[PDB]
């Protein structure tokens, strides 16, 4: 029991840490997707503004 | 017949290129406000562990 309880506190702690890693990694998948979309949007806008600048050119 | 219109052209070009010049002066002496910034990010690269504070 102590071995299963301890194996568990460790599987569970490793899990909280892996889940945290996933949470933080996911927080970053999301922060990266926000930056990617902000930058892709600025890029598409740079390209819209470029197409416009080129049209205005 | 060649000097008077020359002088008039000098005056007109002077006034126009000179308003252009006084404004281009402001443009050139200060080109810092038309710049930008790096805008770095910390991003909290530590998705392997948590924090000490009670809220965390």
């Amino acid at each position: 029991l102590d071995k299963y309880s301890e194996a568990l506190k460790d599987a569970q702690e490793k899990l909280e840490l892996a889940e945290k890693k996933a949470t933080d990694a996911e927080a970053d998948v999301a922060s990266l997707n926000r930056r990617i979309q902000l930058v892709e949007e600025e890029l598409d806008r740079a390209q819209e503004r470029l197409a416009t600048a080129l049209q205005k050119l | 017949m060649q000097a008077l219109l020359g002088a008039r052209a000098k005056e007109s070009l002077d006034l126009r290129a000179h308003l252009k010049q006084v404004k281009k002066e402001d443009t050139e002496k200060e080109n810092r406000e038309v710049g930008d910034w790096r805008k770095n990010i910390d991003a909290l690269s530590g998705m392997e562990g948590r924090k000490k504070k009670f809220e965390s």
